[PDB]
C-alpha cells in the first residue's frame, strides 16, 4: 500500500545477502591470514 | 533500524506482522467514507501486537530484572553499608 513499505520488503533481503557475503569474507581471512600467530609475532 | 534489524517492534524482518497488517491496510482502503470507531479499534492492532513483542525483546537480551533493581540501589542506596565507607573516606578530603 506503501512505496516505502514495497521499498522496505527489498531492503532487508538487501541488508541479509550483504551481511551473508560479509560472513565469506572474515571466513576466507580466517583461512589465509592466520593472523593471530602474526599477531603474537608482533 | 540503526542497530539491528532483527529486533523490530513490529515483527519486519523477523516476523509475519507485516502481512496481516497489509490486510488491514486493504480493508481501511477499501471505504470511501471516515469515522471515528472504525479508524480506532484498529489503531489497538497496529499498537498492541507491536506493544508487547519489544517486551518479549528486552527480557532475554538483558536480564531486565538485574539492572533495573542494580540503578536504583545505586540511587535509592539499597546497599546502605556499602556506601558509608565511601562517605567516611570521601569526607576526609572533600574538607
Amino acid at each position: 500500500s506503501l512505496p516505502v513499505l514495497m521499498k522496505y520488503s527489498v531492503t532487508a533481503p538487501m541488508v541479509s545477502h550483504v551481511y551473508l557475503v560479509n560472513k565469506a569474507i572474515v571466513d576466507y581471512y580466517f583461512v589465509e591470514l592466520k593472523m593471530e600467530r602474526h599477531f603474537e609475532a608482533m | 533500524e540503526n542497530q539491528n534489524v532483527n529486533m523490530s517492534r513490529t515483527g519486519s524482518i523477523l516476523k509475519n506482522q507485516e502481512d496481516t497488517f497489509a490486510a488491514e491496510l486493504h480493508r481501511l482502503k477499501q471505504q470511501p467514507l471516515f469515522s471515528l470507531v472504525d479508524f480506532e479499534s484498529v489503531l489497538d492492532r497496529i499498537r498492541s501486537t507491536v506493544a508487547e513483542h519489544l517486551w518479549k525483546l528486552m527480557v532475554e537480551e538483558s536480564d531486565l530484572l538485574g539492572q533495573l533493581k542494580i540503578i536504583k540501589d545505586f540511587y535509592l542506596l539499597g546497599r546502605g553499608e556499602l556506601f558509608q565507607a565511601f562517605i567516611d573516606v570521601a569526607q576526609n578530603m572533600l574538607k
